[PDB]
């Protein structure tokens, strides 16, 4: 993406972001979900099994 | 059109891509030093401001 | 008596709560910098040489 480099499984998110947030964070301070720079879908990042 | 230092100017760079490709390696500069990101990685990053 | 008083089984609930707190404290130390420029390894690697 724009950074937030990592490995995981991207699925559609049921989240909404405020227009200026781009991505979120978990309690562990890891990215929870990101907005796709193109088309702006929010994708949840789950761990790989 | 460089400014007097007492009244240094500033321009915003936005909505554009690249030219962080170690331009300093042209050796037209007497010095080049980064205080954040190591110079060779600037061209791999995204910025907001 | 057991149905009526919620504190009746506090001795077992306390064990559960202590263990939950330990795990919910351990995952939060991941957000700490510990003097590092960032709590996230991926940010260190994408920006520094």
């Amino acid at each position: 993406f724009n950074g937030l480099t990592g490995t995981g499984v991207l699925t559609e998110s049921n989240k909404k972001f405020l227009p200026f947030q781009q991505f979120g964070r978990d309690i562990a301070d890891t990215t929870d979900a990101v907005r796709d720079p193109q088309t702006l879908e929010i994708l949840d990042i789950t761990p790989c099994s | 059109r460089f400014a007097s230092v007492y009244a240094w100017n500033r321009k915003r760079i936005s909505n554009c891509v690249a030219d962080y490709s170690v331009l300093y390696n042209s050796a037209s500069f007497s010095t080049f030093k980064c205080y954040g990101v190591c110079p060779t990685k600037l061209n791999d990053l995204c910025f907001t401001n | 008596s057991l149905s009526s008083t919620p504190s009746a089984l506090g001795k077992l609930q306390d064990v559960v709560n202590q263990n939950a707190q330990a795990l919910n404290t351990l995952v939060k130390q991941l957000s700490s910098n510990f003097g590092a420029i960032s709590s996230v390894l991926n940010d260190i690697l994408s920006r520094l040489c």
